[PDB]
């Protein structure tokens, strides 16, 4: 009957394949490992520059 | 235990059903336990496809569908982002204040939770 | 540039999050109410003034609102609710008051719970008692002011009530100055009011400041010194505190006390981490917490319990800590999931929580109210506390 | 018959007069159109617009799709990254309309079209089709008239000669072309005289 | 005149193209760009010596169903950007910045295909539309809104497949598949301050949205050129030119040979055939043509590949003017064609995802 | 007949 | 009569 | 027959009649506008001493003018001079005697019992139909056949009224109990059977469906068997609805409605928001024939109570056959 | 979910500000005063002021709706009171007067009504 | 074989999951182990009665040399 | 039932980065 439109629409499916792809030749998460990478975990702060976004603002100006 | 994956598409069409390397989920790589919680898992939290079992003969069975339906729609102001023109506020544009009309969801009132996590594995 | 870019599949992301968090809902709550504001919030507040009919099995309680808004009126809300206790239901809003500047917070005297009290944008703040207003305001009808105070010179985001003595009331703002007010001195008319007493000894804004709960003379403030200062009344030294301490490695923001203990202090920053201490000693930090992931703005002790606590912000998610369980020794894949000190995490607001509250007369109910005007209401699953 | 005959031959007289005089008119057309347009030239010389050039961006375009083109000329095939455009919601079918608050009247009538266009995309429509829109209107649909058109000026020539060589002519003529039928309009235009 | 393939350049996705058009907004001696339109495809080209072709920019969207029928060009008034525009099935504008190959701006308003677009040759801001719902409509770009909307009532009782602006931009025609033709005005009291109000909006001060301001009634309607639908439809000074599927273009005016055209009214009912340039093997619908800038030459395609190119000038015009142009390779079919903003080139591409770049002597 | 809602 | 007959069409074949 | 204007030159003296050929003959009673869309009428009219005299001309079309009024008026003495400003009452009494001197059960629709040489008898039209005769008759005020008006205090909305009993509305002048009639322009009432006349719909809105297509939320709610608003649209024949609903039906996208075995109802042209009520066999609405002020209008009310933001819906009494819509 | 809403009309948005019980939605639609008024003109028996008039009362009966008898008695006066401006613009005492006369023969009103209204006007 | 289909349809859901993954396993959305039928874990209950929290055993040896 | 759910991963990778012989063995 009806569908309801994906907001995913394959103009930010492609910065999900080139990231991963570039993951997989740099840290290997799936090939060189488990499909888990490691714990991940210890780091704890330097883990947001491994992909461009483990997290971002919705706001980088804000009012307070 | 063992686990094997069948791929549907069209209800008659290629498979490259499956194996697995462990007990996990193969997308989210958790490690959960028994059937009954892998099973709810991959149906609610990767739930943009579908999943049946009879878990086997062998005990790994399990059928997989792309789903039809998903309703994989953005959840905010449904006005001012979801025709907010491809211009700087298309998608977000949160950034000062904005309305809705008074909306009112009640999502669980209180649950009926049962023990056995099976209920799922009869129906 | 390519931040925009990153910030729209950001959203996108963030949608499916969302969808997961939804589906996974029977399966980590017992209630969640999800409303949707006309306008968005900065503050939530439930009340005391709870009632409930008989011959029911449900309950009805109180929300404080506010209102940030783009240019129309700012009027805030007392709103009412509707929620099954112990054993279908709604919430509804049932009153509403005009507001000259918007709200950076709000609260109530709790000695009596007909009083509020609110802030600007503007300098001053305000005072009022919603028994002498109407229902809905009428654009002929007057605005109600209910009061004016005065003393500081920019806005801020403090506010706090002292609930052991009556009329006492504190502030903040750039201003880098923690006023001071009592009312009983003039119920006359009286509108403005001007300053009981400031401090300075901070240098950079002081973002939140309160009283202690059981201790009268006394409270504690947080700026954004990297620093923590606890000052206190009948000293008569205003740009000296009682005591100092260097907290966090970034600035500072929240702030709360503990309802059951007397010497135990929590602390929230932008170091993406919560801090307490103890009273006795201040320059003791006692134990951290390492799970945010991003600058924290609130903190709020439960009642109903003292190991327990509750913290959120720019992450989007908001973590309850127990204390109970600091030191446990856990299966490996209880790490893989997060420390064992953090119980658990609320990760269904979409945007960034600008405030939250527990309340009273329900155990472990939480309102968080986020800016995308977002207002859930929900009690944690109960099975995880047998 | 005779009558397509009749009308071919006043067309050609008709055709003659008019066409000296309209000639003339093209000629004051063609002079409209020259300072309109070159009005148009003016504006457009007096304003400026950053043309195009190809991709230069070297950054994220490894592994994704790309597009090109063949030739009969000696020419190589060109590889481009083909560039993808964010999506946008769209809203269903609607066909247009008129709002309204009381009951409304319209006798309608036999051939008029909008003439059915189903589609041409499965069997081309229906078979059955023909019949359908046939039984509908009768087997009358609009222009199926012999002639092209009914003007005035040929309209009255045409019913003078046919005269000369009233309504044993007009309600036959009519009853011809689907302009009128009957004479009616046909003594109408004869009132008009 | 006399023109030479000096080029058929094919594309791969196979599917047909259905429009294409020159970007008449060029600079004096600024190099020739094109555009072409598909079944999910925007491609760019520009045209080189020896019938040279560098292909610039492609563009595509996600769905499948979409399928790009329509294009044309504008420019941003206040940043000289150029701007293409896009619609189909899918039933949207949208816009195009090659500077920033950005989607910029779309356009959601219409129930079903958007036939076509156009811009106010004057005001690059106000974008014509046709559609597959019965209705045109005009919307403005720059703040992004709705001005007006032609049809319901009184008319276009199906849909739609052609409109144009006059050379001055005071008046606009529509051509239906109800086997009509329409007028309508701009020029009005009514519809210039609608216009000009659209101009001076900001929803951001408003609890009250804009008033699109309808239009039921059309300015001269008839039914009496036409036997069969009604592909395109074009301007020429105070005469309107109009095919079919009737293997003729014709040339028209409405009443006399006389009367003027402000002069007409809604009553008018009565028109003037004086123009009529025959060609054959046309048996389908939505086959366009189009003339240059000057209206100093008429191209035309067909449904094997043959052209013809009636010199207007001088023209009987029904005795004369014909000028056939042929390769037996493109044995498909040409939708639409386009000259250049001189007359020095013509393109027609056609149903087997071919192009085809004709140039003339000198 | 077509299709015709009744009430 | 054949036009009548024969309909039309955006395509051939 | 026309006869130019009393307020400019061609002031041609006629008859009163004349005067009155087109504003007898275009008006609509049943519509109380001039040529109203959904009345077509075309019947030509059966029927409804001693002093000198003053030296003054009588203008042209005056004489049409004081001749019309004559009937009207039946004989006034300074009424007619304060209307026609320059004649005086002793010049008018002159030429009034002046010129004296030169002297299978299915469903219709309404037409009343129009009967010179009976009342409403086995000739009446609405006897014959089983329909009930309106303010419009032909025969005498005591026709039986006649309507008598409801006399409920102020709801006439259950069985107890006869006005909801029958399927009708409280036509104003009948029913003055009820407050049907009262308010020139006021809605505030108590009858809740007269809102379809007054229009007091609903603020409707328009938004995709769940269903198929398009469909119609109300925004502030309602209560069971409540009005909600009129299904209005073209009505036309019923082979003219044959005929466009074998291409709606091509399409597989009606918008039809039955009224009568006389007419239908069709709002795919034009009509209001209603028309984008989606199917479902569980509605929360339904669908009525009226009779009002003597025509079939179409009434939706509520099956059930419903709150803000729901989809409306109802059962389109058909086979099924056609796919969800 | 509650969700995005469009106007009717125009198939645009609807922003939650102009949801604005303003119902898009009125009585007097913008296109049948026009079709009426150019369906006047199409008429042959008849005349200019006469036409002019038939047009204004159409448009203030299509406005206020009214439906009942009483109501035309109000009416008259209430189109006097609107549109005497107009009428005086263009003077049509003669027939304006004609039109009363000619709504005395359905026994809309009495012969107070007309010379009520009449002395409205001046 | 249309291979290219089911690939195109599938690769979907696999390219974002696997996205989530890697974002959830280090800042999660929520708890695995709060999440009722993954009851399994965090073996634990409702024991401490604390208030009196302070062990403050952090001697703090450090110093420094050059 | 051969070839390991590294399948998703030569949906995600379909190609570049890829290799073992099982990721293009894997279909």
């Amino acid at each position: 009957e009806d569908s309801g439109k994906i907001k995913l629409l394959l103009h930010w499916m492609p910065e999900d394949i080139l990231p991963d792809v570039w993951v997989n030749e740099s840290e290997r998460h799936q090939l060189k490992t488990k499909v888990v990478h490691l714990s991940k975990l210890p780091k704890d702060t330097a883990l947001l520059l491994d992909p461009n976004i483990y997290r971002t603002m919705p706001q980088k100006r804000l009012k307070r | 235990l063992r686990i094997f994956y069948q791929f549907l598409y069209n209800n008659n069409t290629r498979q490259q059903t499956e194996a697995r390397d462990d007990l996990h989920c193969p997308w989210c790589t958790l490690n959960c336990r028994k059937l009954y919680s892998l099973l709810k898992h991959l149906k609610l939290c990767h739930s943009r496809f579908i999943f049946n079992y009879v878990y086997h003969p062998k005990g790994a069975r399990i059928d997989v569908s792309i789903n039809e339906c998903y309703d994989g729609s953005y959840a905010g102001n449904p006005q001012d982002i979801h025709r907010q023109p491809g211009f700087a506020f298309s998608r977000n544009g949160p950034v000062k204040r904005t309305p809705i009309t008074h909306i009112l969801v009640c999502r669980p009132k209180r649950t009926k939770a049962s023990m056995s996590e099976f209920l799922e594995s009869e129906d | 540039k390519e931040a925009a870019f990153d910030d729209a599949v950001e959203e996108r992301v963030i949608n499916e999050e969302y969808k997961i968090w939804k589906k996974n809902t029977p399966f980590l709550y017992d209630l969640v109410m999800t409303h949707a504001l006309e306008w968005p919030s900065l503050t939530a507040q439930w009340l005391p003034d709870v009632t409930r009919p008989e011959g029911k099995d449900f309950s009805i309680h109180r929300l404080v609102l506010g209102t940030h808004t783009s240019d129309e009126q700012n009027h805030l809300v007392i709103a009412s609710v509707q929620l099954p206790n112990d054993d279908s239901g709604k919430i509804e809003i049932e009153i509403k008051i005009n507001h000259e500047g918007e709200v950076n917070r709000a609260r109530y005297m709790p000695q009596n719970p007909c009083i509020i009290a609110t802030k600007t944008p503007s300098s001053d703040v305000l005072v009022f008692d919603y028994t002498k207003h109407p229902s809905k305001p009428d654009p002929s009808g007057e605005c109600n002011p209910d009061l004016r105070l005065r003393g500081h010179q920019k806005e801020g985001y403090g506010l706090s009530w002292n609930p052991n003595l009556s009329g006492h009331l504190l502030s903040a703002s750039d201003d880098h100055t923690i006023c001071l007010w009592d009312i009983s001195a003039v119920p006359k008319e009286g509108k403005v009011v001007d300053a009981k007493t400031i401090f300075t000894g901070h240098t950079a804004v002081v973002e939140d400041v309160s009283w202690h709960l059981l201790h009268e003379s006394l409270f504690g403030s947080v700026a954004d010194d990297q620093k923590l200062m606890i000052w206190d009344t009948r000293s008569n030294n205003t740009s000296k505190p009682s005591h100092s301490v260097d907290a966090h490695t970034a600035e500072v923001n929240c702030l709360s006390f503990n309802p059951y203990s007397e010497f135990i202090l929590a602390t929230g920053s932008a170091d993406k981490t919560v801090a307490l201490w103890d009273l006795r000693n201040l320059k003791l930090k006692l134990h951290s917490f390492e799970s945010h992931k991003d600058e924290i703005f609130q903190v709020q002790w439960s009642p109903h319990n003292e190991t327990i606590l509750a913290s959120s912000g720019t992450d989007r998610r908001l973590n309850v800590w127990d204390l109970s369980k600091i030191g446990e020794e856990q299966s490996p894949e209880d790490a893989e999931d997060g420390p064992p000190e953090l119980l658990f995490i609320h990760g269904g607001h979409t945007a960034k929580i600008s405030d939250f509250s527990w309340n009273p007369n329900e155990p472990w109910v939480i309102c968080s109210v986020s800016e995308d005007n977002i207002m859930q209401v929900w009690q944690m699953a109960e099975n995880i506390y047998n | 018959k005779r009558v397509k005959s009749e009308y071919m031959r006043l067309r050609q007289l008709k055709r003659f007069r008019r066409a000296d005089e309209v000639k003339s008119m093209f000629s004051s057309n063609r002079q409209k159109i020259l300072e309109r347009t070159e009005i148009l030239n003016q504006e457009w010389k007096q304003r400026r617009i950053q043309p195009v050039h190809i991709l230069t961006s070297v950054s994220s375009l490894r592994g994704t799709r790309e597009c090109s083109v063949t030739s009969d000329l000696d020419f190589p095939t060109q590889v481009i990254p083909l560039k993808t455009l964010n999506a946008v919601a769209s809203v269903p079918i609607m066909y247009s309309w008129s709002p309204l608050q009381q009951n409304f009247m319209v006798e309608d009538e036999t051939v008029l079209h909008n003439i059915p266009y189903m589609g041409d995309e499965v069997l081309d429509q229906d078979g059955t089709f023909i019949e359908e829109l046939i039984k509908n209107y009768d087997g009358k649909v609009h222009g199926d008239r012999e002639c092209g058109f009914i003007n005035d000026e040929i309209f009255v020539e045409l019913v003078n000669a046919l005269g000369q060589y009233s309504d044993k002519i007009f309600e036959a003529i009519s009853s011809m072309f689907p302009d009128k039928g009957t004479a009616e309009e046909l003594k109408e235009k004869y009132k008009e005289l | 005149y006399s023109f030479k393939c000096v080029n058929s350049l094919k594309e791969d996705h196979n599917q047909p193209l259905f429009g294409v058009q020159f970007n008449w907004h060029s600079k004096e001696g600024d190099p020739l760009v094109f555009a072409t339109v598909g079944s999910n495809r925007v491609t760019l080209y520009e045209c080189h010596s020896q019938g040279e072709i560098r292909l610039l920019q492609s563009y595509v969207d996600a769905d499948a169903d979409e399928n790009f029928y329509t294009c044309a060009w504008t420019y941003d008034s206040n940043t000289s950007h150029p701007l293409l525009a896009v619609a189909g099935s899918r039933g949207i504008i949208r816009i195009i910045n090659p500077i920033t190959m950005q989607c910029i701006k779309h356009y959601v308003g219409h129930g079903n295909a958007i036939n076509e677009l156009k811009f106010h040759p004057r005001d690059p801001n106000l974008l014509l539309s046709v559609s597959k719902d019965h209705a045109l409509r005009l919307w403005n770009i720059q703040t992004d809104t709705l001005v007006a909307i032609f049809g319901g009532v009184e008319g276009h009782r199906d849909e739609v497949l052609s409109a144009d602006y006059d050379l001055l931009g005071e008046k606009i025609m529509s051509c239906g598949m109800d086997h009509s033709l329409k007028l309508w005005r701009i020029n009005s009291k009514r519809m210039m301050n609608a216009i000009k109000e659209s101009y001076d909006y900001n929803p951001n001060k408003t609890n009250r949205p804009f008033i699109s301001q309808k239009i039921h009634f059309p300015d001269f309607s008839t039914r009496d050129i036409h036997r069969n639908y009604v592909d395109c439809v074009r301007w020429l000074g105070d005469l309107i030119l109009s095919k079919s599927c009737e293997n003729a273009i014709v040339c028209w005016k409405p009443g006399k040979m006389e009367d003027d055209i402000d002069k007409i009214k809604p009553s008018e009912s009565n028109v003037t055939i004086l123009g009529r340039f025959d060609y054959s093997q046309c048996d389908i619908w939505y086959m366009r043509f189009s003339m240059d800038f000057w209206q100093k030459m008429l191209a035309l395609g067909n449904q094997v590949g043959k052209l013809y190119v009636w010199d207007l000038e001088v023209e009987d015009p029904h005795k004369a003017k014909c000028t056939t142009l042929t390769h037996h390779k493109c044995g498909a079919a040409i939708r639409q064609t386009s000259f250049s903003r001189d007359s020095s080139i013509l393109i027609a591409v056609c149903d087997d995802a071919s192009i085809w770049r004709w140039d003339r002597l000198r | 007949a077509a299709a015709r809602k009744f009430a | 009569k054949r036009p009548r007959l024969q309909a039309q069409r955006k395509f051939a074949q």
